[PDB]
């Protein structure tokens, strides 16, 4: 009459460490800062952003 | 003059294993659309089965 499957109870997701630490305090929090015509472009990458 | 009984053998195969599929479970399973999108092409799963 019909087939029968059990369904599962709750999910759970696993991913990698959060590794690499990408530096946002030296960019958001520094001492000093450049001008706003002589602006400094900094690049975040090989790491996962938090 | 003389004769000799020998024996030979003739295999015949008989039946397979028999079989029976899921049908909407191996369509697609875990999808409400899965079954919104199979009720509607009428019957070619019953017929299957
Ligand atoms: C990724 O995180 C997990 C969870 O902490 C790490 O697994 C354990 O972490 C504790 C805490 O540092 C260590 O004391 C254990 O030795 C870890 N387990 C093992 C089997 O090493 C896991 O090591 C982390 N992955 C890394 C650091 O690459
Ligand atoms: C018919 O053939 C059988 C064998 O196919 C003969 O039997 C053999 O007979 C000899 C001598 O009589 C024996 O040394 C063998 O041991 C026998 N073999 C077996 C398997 O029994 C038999 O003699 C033949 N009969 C005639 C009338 O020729």
């Amino acid at each position: 009459t019909s087939n029968f499957r059990v369904q599962p109870t709750e999910s759970i997701v696993r991913f990698p460490n959060i590794t690499n630490l990408c530096p946002f305090d030296e960019v958001f929090n520094a001492t000093r800062f450049a001008s706003v015509y002589a602006w400094n472009r900094k690049r975040i990458s090989n790491c996962v952003a938090d | 003059t003389n004769f000799t009984i020998s024996v030979t053998t003739e295999i015949l195969p008989v039946s397979m294993t028999k079989t029976s599929v899921d049908c909407t479970m191996y369509i697609c399973g875990d999808s409400t659309e899965c079954s919104n999108l199979l009720l509607q092409y009428g019957s070619f799963c019953t017929q299957l089965k």
